[PDB]
Parts: structure tokens; sequence; C-alpha cells
């Protein structure tokens, strides 16, 4: 056509005259692509070693890469690939393996040479060690991605696991911009794992000989440089995807012990904005899934973190409400340990972490009738557009909903009519519980059956605890609701319930008649909405 | 940002603070002094700065990088646009160069010959969050057309209009493709759900903004094909229809084959098209009796108690009761049950 006529007149300054053309076509058929073929092996014959140079050879992969980028067509396409991928391949030579490879998927795209650049990368592979020894490796990043993809793409069955036994035989062992370089290289094992964690999660099994599975990844978040914050989001989400499956997830209470799986492994602040949410997830289920050879030492550290993230109002919202459901699932291990009174003095910190969450929210309800942060300048994320009232109600819905499971257990971990309705408190465990009836009350100001249905909730977690240890806290937190109930009707509803043909009848409404009698010499002077209560 | 008067020896070595800050190893704290600069490269040797603001990034810093260009740009042209060109050679990387030739466009129609092909681009980032931006980048196709104002701009529009087919904002994107066809189609209506219906309505929208006769002659084979959104979609279709008739035997059979479809409705969209045919034809009186003794037995199902469907048919009976002024005395029986009843 015409891209003919302008490519044989303009058959570093004729390079420049190709490109050009080729770009202009490329921008504007089969005969011009022959053509063009012929014309690629004959820029690919001049010059093939690259010795990174500010040359026409740059600019002869250049006009290799605009033949790439346009589209026996693929058979002399990937005879010439390989071609240029056999000189110069497990060495530093040049980017334009990268694109060799990238040519190579889109040929793959639409066999006897896959295998070769299999064994090709398998030996670069295997001659990655003696470069790694030479610095005691980014084509080796292009050939994890591109090999994955040629497998998917076709059948792999028996060379796959010929493969990852030279998969299973890679690096595993270890100027600063050098050896940046070189942990770049290693930064390409990650995603050179990444393809081994795909491999030994998605369908099926493989071949299993190996032991030292966890040790090549526990390793590697220790060691990685904090610089590329994509290279450890891939790498925990390696750990993502390999953490579940049910015969890899038994390998990590080896050696690891659950102990080297904390934050210490997020180390930059590029990495401790957005990686936290997914640093956190990953071992919030993980931790759930196993519940088993559990030391309390380790109990105790899993449940001392994992409400420093529900007290914390830097992460997110939908983060705080996964690590306020992993303390409810985890009761099955506390509450199912001895009567030591650890079932007990455990179960208090995560009442106290839910009334310290409670306390947070009743301090932006004014706020809605330091909250900008959005004048300052240099804005560091996406800002978020959710509102305030929708969430904190659907906040506090859910955590409402975990509260009565855990004083459920509540009940169980008495200390020696025992063990069924009567329990001991301290005066240090009393005072969380003070706190608990008067932020419950305090954050139905978010306000009629759905806030009805809460009242039922809180009013149903107090009646089972104690009847000795009942008439100390409502009788301490009866003037503070009567002051509540004055702005808020709905607020009856509470009283109400509690003697409803309950086993706090008799000692609720003494407690309740001893009250009014003060506030009869004060119902004739009041105005009407706390005359109107008061009659109530 | 609020204090400019306050010294300028501090301003020499601001420089010496903030490109001190542009070597670092991260990726966010290096970005932060990209945009600490361009604060102050926009108060009063600035082509380093915004000729790698615009380079090969990943997408961690969408929302860093744009920020820091959006406040560059205005004393850019104080200080051209080969660069934002250069990088055209070598997708993900296109969005940042993208938007600095969407907001502050009145001197971008200089050299638009790329824009063309970047508009050829936008359609092949057409084919996700980031077809919002694809649409911005079609509303940048009509914001260019509005910055430069050839046969690529019709072909433009019809991947505009596939890119409507393949479909809120599609409804303002359609309507920026009516604004455009003002300032093949009928192949690719009888080439193709809900959007093939959406193709049509735009295909009466680019009909608007004789030779409507015969067309409407190919339509009649098209709506005999077709006859909720088809109801909606025929409303706008008998408006195209009764314009033409506004102004010969062809309309008198595509009138009786809606009365064969009004005769094969006796549903409620039958109602609803004999309330569009008599919005501007006069006779249909010879319809209208069967339909009176379907209404008759829809206001039977009314007065029995689908609320729209029977406020439609009231407002179909309204529109019977001023056309029959020989069942006049079965309709004010009806009616005086409808008002007999609650």
């Amino acid at each position: 056509v015409v891209q003919l006529d302008d490519f044989a007149t303009r058959l570093y300054q004729s390079k420049h005259s190709v490109l050009s053309e080729i770009c202009d076509s490329l921008e504007t058929y089969e005969y011009f692509l022959k053509s063009l073929i012929p014309l690629f092996i004959d820029v690919l014959k001049e010059v093939p070693v690259s010795f990174v140079a500010n040359s026409p050879e740059n600019k002869l992969r250049n006009i290799t890469l605009e033949i790439l980028h346009r589209i026996d067509a693929l058979q002399a396409y990937s005879n010439e690939i390989v071609d240029t991928l056999m000189d110069l391949l497990k060495v530093e030579n040049e980017l334009n393996g990268i694109l060799c490879m990238k040519a190579i998927t889109t040929l793959h795209k639409t066999q006897e040479k896959v295998h070769p650049f299999i064994d090709i990368v398998i030996e670069i592979y295997s001659n990655i060690p003696q470069v790694v020894e030479e610095q005691f490796s980014k084509q080796l990043a292009q050939a994890m991605f591109s090999f994955k993809t040629l497998a998917e793409s076709p059948i792999t069955m028996v060379s796959l696991y010929s493969s990852y036994k030279e998969l299973a035989a890679s690096s595993l062992g270890n100027n600063r911009a050098n050896y940046g370089e070189f942990i770049i290289g290693q930064v390409k094992a990650a995603s050179f794992l990444a393809y081994l964690f795909i491999r030994r999660q998605a369908q099926t099994f493989l071949e299993p000989y190996q032991q030292a599975i966890p040790d090549i990844i526990i390793r590697l978040l220790q060691d990685c440089p904090s610089e590329l914050s994509a290279a450890r989001k891939e790498l925990l989400h390696a750990t993502r995807h390999i953490l579940s499956t049910d015969f890899r997830k038994m390998f990590i209470p080896k050696i690891d012990l659950l102990f080297d799986l904390r934050v210490l492994i997020g180390e930059g602040f590029t990495a401790y904005e957005t990686l936290r949410p997914l640093a956190y997830s990953t071992v919030a289920d993980f931790i759930h899934n196993v519940r088993d050879h559990l030391t309390p030492a380790q109990l105790w550290k899993s449940v001392s973190i994992y409400c420093k993230n529900l007290q914390d109002d830097s992460l997110a919202l939908t983060v705080q409400i996964m690590s306020a459901k992993l303390l409810l699932n985890l009761i099955e291990k506390i509450m199912r340990s001895e009567s030591k009174t650890e079932s007990r003095q455990l179960l208090m910190v995560i009442i106290d972490a839910y009334t310290k969450r409670f306390k947070m929210l009743n301090s932006r309800y004014n706020g809605i009738m330091m909250s900008l942060q959005e004048y300052l300048p240099i804005q560091v994320s996406v800002p978020p557009e959710i509102d305030l009232l929708k969430d904190s109600r659907y906040l506090f819905k859910t955590l409402m909903t975990f509260l009565k499971t855990i004083m459920i257990g509540l009940k169980n971990s008495n200390p020696p009519n025992w063990n069924e309705t009567a329990r001991g408190f301290s005066n240090e465990d009393i005072n969380i519980l003070k706190s608990l009836f008067r932020e419950c009350i305090l954050a139905l100001r978010f306000f009629t059956k759905e806030e009805k249905d809460l009242m039922e909730i809180f009013a149903t977690m107090f009646i089972h605890i104690d009847p000795a240890s009942f008439n100390e806290i409502v009788r301490e937190e009866l003037p503070f609701m009567y002051k509540q109930m004055l702005d808020f009707a709905s607020l009856l509803h509470i009283p109400q319930f509690f003697l409803a043909s309950v086993i706090t009848s008799s000692s609720f409404s003494g407690i309740l008649i001893t009250f009014l009698k003060s506030k009869l010499v004060d119902l004739g002077e009041v105005n009407i909405i706390k005359s109107n209560i008061l009659i109530r | 940002k609020g204090a400019p008067t306050a010294l300028t020896d501090m301003r020499k070595d601001i420089i010496k603070f903030s490109w001190n800050y542009i070597k670092l190893d991260d990726n966010t704290s290096k970005q932060a002094a990209y945009v600490v600069t361009a604060y102050f490269i926009s108060r009063f040797l600035t082509t380093r700065i915004f000729v790698a603001l615009l380079r090969c990034h990943q997408i961690d810093t969408r929302y860093l990088v744009k920020q820091a260009l959006e406040l560059l740009a205005p004393v850019l042209s104080e200080r051209w646009l080969k660069w934002p060109r250069r990088v055209l050679s070598e997708t993900q990387v296109a969005n940042i160069y993208q938007l600095i030739v969407k907001f502050p466009d009145l001197f971008y129609p200089a050299r638009d010959h790329f824009i063309p092909n970047i508009i050829t681009a936008m359609g092949k980032l057409t084919v996700l969050e980031n077809q919002q931006l694809a649409i911005d980048l079609a509303e940048l196709i009509l914001k260019w057309e509005t910055k430069l104002p050839f046969a690529q701009r019709e072909a433009c529009v019809t991947f505009l209009i596939r890119y409507i087919c393949i479909s809120e904002l599609g409804k303002r994107a359609l309507n920026i493709l009516y604004e455009l066809l003002g300032p093949v189609k009928l192949q690719f209506f009888e080439r193709f759900l809900l959007g093939y219906c959406l193709n049509a309505l735009e295909v009466l929208a680019v009909a608007l903004k004789t030779w409507i006769i015969e067309n409407v002659s190919y339509l009649q084979k098209l709506l005999e094909k077709c006859l909720q959104d088809i109801q909606e979609i025929l409303q706008k279709v008998l408006g195209i229809i009764l314009e033409a008739i506004n102004k010969e035997d062809e309309p008198e059979e595509v009138t009786n084959f809606i009365s064969l479809i009004v005769n094969i409705i006796g549903v409620a969209a039958g109602v609803s098209l004999c309330w569009t045919l008599s919005l501007y034809r006069p006779n249909a009186l010879d319809s209208l009796l069967p339909s009176i003794m379907r209404t008759f037995n829809k206001l039977c199902r009314d007065h029995i108690a689908e609320f729209e469907a029977k406020v439609t048919t009231n407002l179909l009976e309204k529109i019977l009761n001023l056309c029959a002024a020989d069942q006049r005395r079965v309709f004010l029986s009806l009616l005086a049950q409808l008002i007999d009843r609650s």
C-alpha cells in the first residue's frame, strides 16, 4: 500500500527515517508485514549485542519494538525471536529481551520453541547463581511472567513440573546501588516466587518434595528493601494466596511459630499508608483459621495487636470492623481454656476495647451537629467521600451485635448456683462496665423499630450479669439516664424492658421508686417535657 | 499559599530545601517534594520539573502526580508542548497526560492532530473505573471539538456511538453525541437489547437535528420487528413519526399496523402507544371502539383495587371521552362507577 512506498524509499539517519515511517504507518497489510519481517532480519543481523549504547543499536531495538507494537508470519518471527534471545541472555545485556519475551508472549497467544525457551530460562536461572556470586537479572523477571502466561495459554502437564524442579533449584541464598540492583534481582525473585505461589495454590498439587517453602518466604519478607512499594504488595499477596489453601497453612506453625508475622514487615512510610489494611487482613483470617497450636503468650499477642487497630482512627472504617469480628470468633479458644481467671482477665480487655471505641463514636456526634484535615495542601491519597451519619450507624449496629456474644461468654467464666448467673467482679472491673452502660446509652443519640432493636440488644446484655453487681451499675447511671431521657423519649423503652417480666423486676423497681421520690418535689415546678417524662 | 509577602531571601533557598528532597528513595515523600515545588514555581530553569512529572510512573501516585501538574500548568505557558507530544510515542501512562489536556484547554488547541490520534487511542482505552475517565476523554473529544472548532471526527462519533452501544453518564454522552451530530448509522441500528433501543433513541435524535417519509417506510419495517422501555422507545419513535406526519398511504399502513398492535395488546403498552398515536393524529375512533371495551375491563380491574397503568388508562379514558363526543352510555356508567369507587 502507501506504507510500502514510503518505507522502500526510506530503506542514525535512515534508522530515524524508517522508524518514523513505521510509527506513522502503525498510526495509519500482511504483505507489508512480511516485507518488514525481511527488513527485521537485516536489522537484527547488524549488531545483535548491545553493551547499553546511546547509538542506533538501541534505535534498532526501537524499530524492532515498533514491529512488536504493530502486531510464515509467526514461524519466522518466533525463529528470529529465539535467535535474538539466544545470544546475550543470561547476562546483563539490554532490555531488548523484555521486548523479545513480550513478542514471544504475543506469538504464543495465537510449540517446540517454548520448550527451548523454558530450557533457556532454566539455564539462565542456573547461571543466575553464578552471576549472584559475581556480585557477592531483569530478564529473569520478564521470563518469569512470560513463561507462566504461555503455560496458562496452552498445555502444561509434564513440562510444568519439569521446570518446577528448575524453579525449586532457583535462587534462595544471598556499592549500595549495585547491592540494590542485586536486591532488584532479589525483587525479581519475589515476582518469580509469585509464579511459585500461583502454581502451589490454584487448582491442584505438584511435586511436593519441599519442606523449606516457608523458609523462602519469611526470610524474603525481612531482607526485602522497602524502596519499591509494589514489590511488597505482591509479596503480601503472595502470602495472601498461600495462606488460603489448607495443606500449606499447616507448615506455618513450624519455625515461624506465628511469631514473625507482625508489622515489622511494613517498614517504609510509602508502605505505612495503604499496605497496612492488607497486612492486617492476611493475619486476621489466618489466626481465625488455625485456632490451634497457640500458647497463651501468642493468644495475648494476638488479642493485643488486633484491638490497637480497632481504637485506631487512622486506618479505615471497614478494617476496624474486621478487627472487631476477629476478637469475637477468637472467644472459642479464650473461653474454652482453663478457669485460672485468664479466661476472665482476657475477656475484660476486649470489653474494654469495645468501650474505648464507643467513646470515640460519641466525640464526633456534636461535631456532626481536628476534623478539618482536607484544607491541608499536599493530599497524600484519594480523599474519603463517605458521609459520617450512615456508617456510624452501621458501625454501632455491628459492634452491638458482636458485643452480646462476648457477654454471653462472660456468663461461663465465673470464679469459684455458681458458674450460672453469679460472678465475682473486682472494683477495677466494674469501672469498665459503668463506661459500657454510659457509652451505649450515649451512642443512641445517633437516632422507630430500628433503634428499638438495639435497645433489646443493650438491655439483654445487662440482664444476665450478677444482680448483686447490677444494682450498682444501674444505680449510678440512673441520674445520667434521666438527663438523656428528656431530649430523647425513645430511651424510655430501656427501663420499660428492665422490669418487663424478668429476673431484675424485683430489684430495679425498688431502685427506680427510690429515685422518683426525690424528684417528686421537683415535679410541680418543671416545664412540660420534664413533667411528661416523670409521670411516664 | 498564604504568605507570599513574608520575605524573599527565604524564597531563594526554598529550592535548597525542596529540590534537595527530590533525590529521596521512596515513592511518596519523593513525590511530595514535586507538589511543594509546584506552589513555589506558581508564584514567580522550570523545565526540569514538568518534564519529569508526566514521565513513566507506577499506579501508586495517581492522585499525587495529578495535583502537581494542575497547579503548575498556568505558569507553564507564562514561561513548547513537544515534551507532551514526545511521550505519546512511548496506555496507563497516558492518563496523567490526558488530565492536563482536560482541564486547562484554553491553549491546548494548537497541534490537535495528535489529539485526533489520542482520540483514536481514546477508543482503544475504552475497550472499569477508567471508563469514567474514558467518558471524560469522550467529553474531552467534545471539548477538543469545542477547542479546535474532518472525516475522522465522523469516525470518532462512530466509535462514540459504539461506546454508547457497548453500555447516567452515557445519557450525558448521548446528549453530547446529539450536540456533536448537529455540529451506516441506519445499518448499525439494523445490526443491533435495551442499548439497541437506546441506539434507536439516538437515531431519532440524529434524524431531528420527503426523505423522512421514505426513511419512515424503512423505519416501519424496523418498528414492526420491535412492536416499558420498549414503550418509552416507541414514545420517542412516535414523536419522530408524527413529526413527519405534521408536514401518504404508507402512513395509513403504519397506523393500521399499530392498530393491529393495539389489537394485539387487547397490553398496557398498546394503550401507551394509542395515547401517543392520538397525540398528533385526529382519526383513531375505529381502534377506540375495541379500546373502550378493553378500558371497560381495565376500569373493572381498577375499581376492584399497577397504579401507573391505571392512571394512564384513566388518561386514556380521558382522551377517549374527548374523542367520543356510540358507547357513551357504557362509558358514563363506568365513570360513575369510578366516581362511586374509592
